[PDB]
C-alpha cells in the first residue's frame, strides 16, 4: 500500500 | 538536459516453435525522456494488437518498457521492431532472430 | 552495493510536464521484488489504481478507494513540484520536463525491517534522497538543498520514516502470504545452448537461461576455467512477459576448441553454478 502523506518541494 | 538512447531487443517469450501461438516481444530500457514510439512490424507492416508494461524506471532513473504483441511464428515470415526517440534521427529498426 | 533484503516493495512515480495545456502525466507502479501488482494511469480511463497481480485483487472497495484517493494525490504534488522546479531552475513554459520519485522498504530473512528509500529525481538527474538513517537527506544540487532545508524544517522524515518502518513492511509482509505462490517462489532457469557457424575458423555458443524468477542472474563463459570478462558479449536481463526473465551470453569460439568452453549460470534456485557444455 502506498504512503498516505505528501510534501512539496 | 540529459538524453539517452534506447537498448532495444525484439525476442519471443518461449523459444519459437513454427505453428506454435507465442508473444513477440520489444523490449526498450535505458532511454530519457520517456515519450518513445515503438511498434512490432510482420514482414514490414505495423502489428494492430500491441500492449506495452506501465512505465517504470531503474536506479539510474533510466526508463524501460516492454511492447508485446501475440502471434505464430512461421518459416519465412520475417518480424521486427520498430523504435523512434529524441535520441535518434531515424526511427530504428530491429530485425527478430530466432536465435539473437 | 549492500547486502540485498529477502523481499521488497517499491513505488515508481512518474510525471511529465506536457507544455501547451493537460495536467502533466501521471504513471504509478509497485513492486513485490520483481512483480507488479498495482498500476494507475493518468491516461487510462479508469482513473483508479488498478490490480495486476491475482493475489491483490483479494482486497476489496476498501483497500481500491483509499490507494486510488492517495495515488492521485501524488499527482498533484508532482503537478506543484513540476511547477516549482520549473522556476527552481529558471525554464521556460514551453520545456517538457520529468519528475520521478521512488520509495519501498527491504526486509531481511525474518521478515522484519531492514532498509528504506525514498527518492526524488528532475528530468534524469537526481535531486533529492533521504538518507540511509531515514533522519537526513542528501542534496545533489543546490536547488534541491532548498527542498531539503523545507523538509528537514517540516519535519518531513519522521512522516516518511513512520510509513517505511510501518505501513510499508506490515503491508508487505500481508503481501507475501497473499501471493505465496507467486512471491515466495524461486523459478530456476531452464538453460540450453546454440551454435552458429560465423565463418570457417570461429563459430558462436550462446548460453540461455530463460524462464526463471527473480530477475537476479549471473551467466559467464570461461575456457579453461578462465573467465573471459572480455571477448564476452552479454545482453540485459529482459523480461518474458509471464512473470519470469531472461538473458543469454555469446562466445567466438575456433573451431574444433569447443570442448575448452564452458558457460555457468548462477541464480537464486541453483546452490552451487550451474555447467552448460556444447554436447549435440
Amino acid at each position: 500500500k502506498i504512503a498516505d502523506y505528501n510534501y512539496k518541494l | 538536459m540529459i538524453q539517452r538512447t534506447p537498448k532495444i531487443q525484439v525476442y519471443s517469450r518461449h523459444p519459437a516453435e513454427n505453428g506454435k501461438s507465442n508473444f513477440l516481444n520489444c523490449y526498450v530500457s535505458g532511454f530519457h525522456p520517456s515519450d518513445i514510439e515503438v511498434d512490432l512490424l510482420k514482414n514490414g507492416e505495423r502489428i494492430e494488437k500491441v500492449e506495452h508494461s506501465d512505465l517504470s524506471f531503474s536506479k539510474d532513473w533510466s526508463f524501460y518498457l516492454l511492447y508485446y504483441t501475440e502471434f505464430t511464428p512461421t518459416e519465412k515470415d520475417e518480424y521486427a521492431c520498430r523504435v523512434n526517440h529524441v535520441t535518434l534521427s531515424q526511427p530504428k529498426i530491429v530485425k527478430w532472430d530466432r536465435d539473437m | 552495493n549492500s547486502v540485498d533484503g529477502s523481499h521488497s516493495m517499491r513505488y515508481f512515480f512518474t510525471s511529465v510536464s506536457r507544455p501547451g495545456r493537460g495536467e502533466p502525466r501521471f504513471i504509478a507502479v509497485g513492486y513485490v521484488d520483481d512483480t507488479q501488482f498495482v498500476r494507475f494511469d493518468s491516461d487510462a480511463a479508469s482513473q483508479r489504481m488498478e490490480p495486476r497481480a491475482p493475489w491483490i485483487e483479494q482486497e476489496g472497495p476498501e483497500y481500491w478507494d483509499g490507494e486510488t484517493r492517495k495515488v492521485k494525490a501524488h499527482s498533484q504534488t508532482h503537478r506543484v513540484d513540476l511547477g516549482t522546479l520549473r522556476g527552481y531552475y529558471n525554464q521556460s513554459e514551453a520545456g517538457s520536463h520529468t519528475v520521478q520519485r521512488m520509495y519501498g522498504c527491504d526486509v531481511g530473512s525474518d521478515w522484519r525491517f531492514l532498509r528504506g528509500y525514498h527518492q526524488y529525481a528532475y528530468d534524469g538527474k537526481d535531486y533529492i534522497a533521504l538518507k540511509e538513517d531515514l533522519r537526513s537527506w542528501t542534496a545533489a544540487d543546490m536547488a534541491a538543498q532548498t527542498t531539503k532545508h523545507k523538509w528537514e524544517a517540516a519535519h518531513v522524515a519522521e512522516q516518511l520514516r513512520a510509513y517505511l518502518e510501518g505501513t510499508c513492511v506490515e503491508w508487505l509482509r500481508r503481501y507475501l502470504e497473499n501471493g505465496k505462490e507467486t512471491l515466495q517462489r524461486t523459478d530456476a532457469p531452464k538453460t540450453h545452448m546454440t551454435h552458429h557457424a560465423v565463418s570457417d575458423h570461429e563459430a558462436t555458443l550462446r548460453c540461455w537461461a530463460l524462464s526463471f524468477y527473480p530477475a537476479e542472474i549471473t551467466l559467464t563463459w570461461q575456457r579453461d576455467g578462465e573467465d573471459q570478462t572480455q571477448d564476452t558479449e552479454l545482453v540485459e536481463t529482459r523480461p518474458a512477459g509471464d512473470g519470469t526473465f531472461q538473458k543469454w551470453a555469446a562466445v567466438v569460439v575456433p573451431s574444433g576448441q569447443e570442448q575448452r568452453y564452458t558457460c555457468h549460470v548462477q541464480h537464486e534456485g541453483l546452490p552451487k553454478p550451474l555447467t552448460l557444455r556444447w554436447e549435440p
